[PDB]
DNA sequence: ATCGATGTATATATCTGACACGTGCCTGGAGACTAGGGAGTAATCCCCTTGGCGGTTAAAACGCGGGGGACAGCGCGTACGTGCGTTTAAGCGGTGCTAGAGCTGTCTACGACCAATTGAGCGGCCTCGGCACCGGGATTCTGAT
DNA sequence: ATCAGAATCCCGGTGCCGAGGCCGCTCAATTGGTCGTAGACAGCTCTAGCACCGCTTAAACGCACGTACGCGCTGTCCCCCGCGTTTTAACCGCCAAGGGGATTACTCCCTAGTCTCCAGGCACGTGTCAGATATATACATCGAT
């Protein structure tokens, strides 16, 4: 149903990113690259949250259990537990 | 005409004053839609969830861009390259 | 007949709810029982973080102008205190932003 | 019945900063923040109690662990208060 | 009288090389292996109880926690083995 | 009353589902704990040692040895990627590295 | 007593340096790694420390020391029996 | 018949990461443990086994720390290894300096 | 210096929507009392940690020459930044509809508990084979020619 | 290509000490019965997640042009490596002592569990005021001269 997503990550998105980062001058090469990790990312996350969800019979993933995805993931997330 | 750089370092500062999310909401949403479908069929999501999912995903790339502007400096360069995120991710533990 | 009801927070001149913590001690499978003091010892000890950490992001919400605390302020807080730092070195404040910071060799000649 | 501790921290800041307010997101945050340590505490807490093959969670196994999360400085005043809490209590 | 789990992991040795056996420090280290992976997915299973606010740890909570806990195709099949032991339990 | 029979030798395991079982009641994991998780937990701890004592009874049958050392098991962990996902923040001791030099440092020519 | 972080001697650095693979050492590498072998080990120790003090013992074991690396991520294996 | 500059290193190298003995005197190490415990209790006694864990810990902490280092500095297109090299690797850890 | 363009900082007014306070009730916290078992304390024993000494040899320390690697400077060519005109789609407001989350009740299967029994696993003893160490011959590899 | 010499590999003999097997016994796992409640399942409420449409406008996109910068090359010199000699201290073994860790027994006081009571704390409601927006305008900053 979906298809070619990680695109509409765009660039100007992850040049924004990289200036909150500090970051002054980007290598063109930097856009796909980007793309990939955060692909790679978002992949994990999700799979732990989903897992989350099927476990409670749950059809809806809700945002704890992207709290708990992230917090077994080293990742703590503040402002979502309620 | 500003020289190059100069909008580059207002830009810094303006979106280091501010914490708004620099990604498009709809298309990270399509993205995460796309992701899930591998794992589950007709998964729903809270608003919420999306939104923490969106949180923790930009979180993770400024700090993954701090560290490879730290690797980029420390080859006398003042451009990221793809070998400086690479060198962050595997000093980090990160799977390459 | 029962005397008035005395809180155990007053007892131990606290703001965090001793009871509270006791119930939630007593409910999340740490021990078979748990001591008398356990809960006052651990509440009190959250109430002083937090009061740390109110204290610091007041002063950032004061040196911005504004009357109220919001997540910037606690992150500005956090990140500008060298052992809040390293307490939640690994957390992520949402709406929280990152710390004005720019390498020296970037800026202009 | 969804229990939280806004009421609380809105106490502790009403005491540490009398002028100023808080928006519910920053409160989410407190929240969060709080829980955190709760179960950061309490998990080192029963670790301590099966290492020494207790089956009770007293203010020493307490005490120890805030030793062993805390660092320096912010670890001597929770200490501090933590002693001072207690010894109140235990004086009615 | 300090309890482990050598006997089995020789057994084990014993059915997938026949020929070879084990030092004692190597022992040790297969030892640590078994208890940390057995704390391990107790306590995710331990926390998925938690979450779904059930007070009884079943072999659907370990299943979860493998899940959750092992990588890749490691996953699939210690719940391919959790499944067929637990099959070949009940029916006998 | 019937000849008694483990419950590892009814689930046709190597690994002791009593002791699991008393591992988890001990534990403070659960108020209660089902009669399939010991089974269940006993089998993935089993099939999880079967993996590494094979890579490391290659490793040693490979170098001509015939007993299992440290060394073995860290070079079976740290050569296969999901053992070494599994394993990635824990120590081997007496284990070694693997041999690795970086390319750009072997001599010219 | 006194001097003994100098007894993390050079040639037991450039040991150290080869097995992860440095082929070539600079001068002033020695005294930054003394400085972070320092820091671990104070580290690890003031864990152990308060871990032999609560067990009311006067003697580290081993498994205070693994239980202090365990807390830190540095999960250590062969020293729990 | 002297060997050129590198040689030798590369030798060193390949027999230290065939080897599993560690690589620091005993007697030094355990001075240093003794020495940095003193700090935060006195008359403290210590295990064969205790020493032992942590001169592990240690060494296998340092190995790793130098396998970083060493990615660091041939990402600057050096072979030598410099603290500024240390220095990144434990930034980008997250370790303290 | 120097003036121009311009993005940014300061001053004041408006309003709106989110924070701060008030009310009812109910459900979680407090007081009282009893039982029992967890934990504190004292005595004991024996093991394992610390201290000392002598030797002897491997390692560490020191000195020195040299070559190779770090670093600075320069040139060049290309790839990134900036600005502008066009297009694309994100955001928002509104509506409709249904999947499904949350709650309640019923009931039964399943897990805790207890007492008796027995066989699995532990600790101690003994032996013999895997591994290490040595010595000598063969091969490899390195560096100068 | 050549060839000398150091380093390494291989092959065999010796020995020692640790892994692996055997046996007694004791205590943890097993079996069988009972009963209480956790959770599985069905049913109902009504929330919120999804789909769709239309409009607006800001962001994204594509192109052109210039120059800042990455990278390759060369020269210099200094600082690291390799190696031989002297010193020093680690390691090993052997012996002594006593400190403190583990165990057992005894007592009591601290915590769980139950019941009763009541007042704290949470959903609902609403007003007023903190900050965002708007506009005007000073003003510091860039950048070519």
């Amino acid at each position: 149903v979906l298809r070619d997503n990680i695109q509409g990550i765009t660039k100007p998105a992850i040049r924004r990113l990289a200036r909150r980062g500090g970051v002054k001058r980007i290598s063109g090469l930097i856009y796909e690259e980007t793309r990939g990790v955060l692909k790679v990312f978002l992949e994990n996350v999700i799979r732990d949250a989903v897992t989350y969800t099927e476990h409670a019979k749950r059809k809806t993933v809700t945002a704890m259990d992207v709290v708990y995805a992230l917090k077994r993931q080293g990742r703590t997330l503040y402002g979502f537990g309620g | 005409r500003y020289r190059p750089g100069t909008v580059a370092l207002r830009e810094i500062r303006r979106y280091q004053k501010s914490t708004e999310l620099l990604i498009r909401k709809l298309p990270f949403q399509r993205l995460v839609r796309e992701i899930a479908q591998d794992f589950k069929t007709d998964l729903r999501f809270q608003s919420s969830a999306v939104m923490a999912l969106q949180e923790a995903c930009e979180a993770y790339l400024v700090g993954l861009f701090e560290d490879t502007n730290l690797c980029a400096i420390h080859a006398k360069r003042v451009t990221i390259m793809p070998k400086d995120i690479q060198l962050a991710r595997r000093i980090r533990g990160e799977r390459a | 007949a029962r005397a008035k009801a005395k809180t155990r927070s007053s007892r131990a001149g606290l703001q965090f709810p001793v009871g509270r913590v006791h119930r939630l001690l007593r409910k999340g499978n740490y021990s078979e029982r748990v001591g008398a003091g356990a809960p006052v010892y651990l509440a009190a000890v959250l109430e002083y973080l937090t009061a740390e950490i109110l204290e610091l992001a007041g002063n950032a919400a004061r040196d911005n102008k504004k009357t109220r605390i919001i997540p910037r302020h606690l992150q500005l807080a956090i990140r500008n205190d060298e052992e809040l730092n390293k307490l939640l070195g690994r957390v992520t404040i949402a709406q929280g932003g990152v710390l004005p910071n720019i390498q020296a060799v970037l800026l202009p000649k | 019945r969804k229990e939280s501790y806004s009421i609380y921290v809105y106490k502790v800041l009403k005491q540490v900063h009398p002028d100023t307010g808080i928006s519910s997101k920053a409160m989410g945050i407190m929240n969060s923040f709080v829980n955190d340590i709760f179960e950061r505490i309490a998990g080192e807490a029963s670790r301590l109690a099966h290492y020494n093959k207790r089956s009770t969670i007293t203010s020493r196994e307490i005490q120890t662990a805030v030793r062993l999360l805390l660092p320096g400085e912010l670890a001597k005043h929770a200490v501090s208060e933590g002693t001072k809490a207690v010894t109140k209590y235990t004086s009615a």
